[PDB]
């Protein structure tokens, strides 16, 4: 479509070139939906949660949708994985899940990959 | 464990 990443952070209106609110240059993450631009740290990723976002089509919270049902339905029940950042809603999961767990929860793609 | 509505809610940051 139209989308072009933004070349500033939502977060602190730093380029890529210094995140303003580290001091640094920091490269930019943009949501492959919508063009909306973050530092990784402004985003409060983990530095192998901003290497993952970076191989593939990240959304931000706003347009991030279930990888499993595609819908953005049910913002409370949309898990996002500790690891990668992608979504999936507790009951589109097999077996589904009641609540989100404490501390970190990752997706099966991650368990398969890193594990 | 991050969902959208939690993760909106501790990131008020962003625009
Ligand atoms: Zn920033
Ligand atoms: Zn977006
Ligand atoms: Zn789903
Ligand atoms: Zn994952």
């Amino acid at each position: 479509g139209t989308v072009i990443p933004n070349n500033y952070c939502d977060f602190c209106l730093g380029g890529s070139n210094m995140n303003k609110k580290s001091g640094r240059p920091e490269e930019l993450v943009s949501c492959a939906d919508c063009g909306r631009s973050g530092h990784p740290t402004c985003l409060q990723f983990t530095l192998n949660m901003t290497e993952a976002v970076k191989t593939y089509k990240w959304q931000c919270i706003e347009c991030k949708s279930c990888i499993l049902c595609g819908t953005s339905e049910n913002d409370d029940q949309l898990l996002f994985c500790d690891d990668c950042d992608r979504g999936y809603h507790m009951y589109c999961l097999n077996p589904p899940v009641a609540e989100p767990p404490e501390g970190s929860w990752s997706c099966h793609l991650c368990w398969e990959l890193l594990k | 464990a991050r969902t959208k509505q939690t993760a909106r809610k501790s990131t008020g940051g962003k625009a």
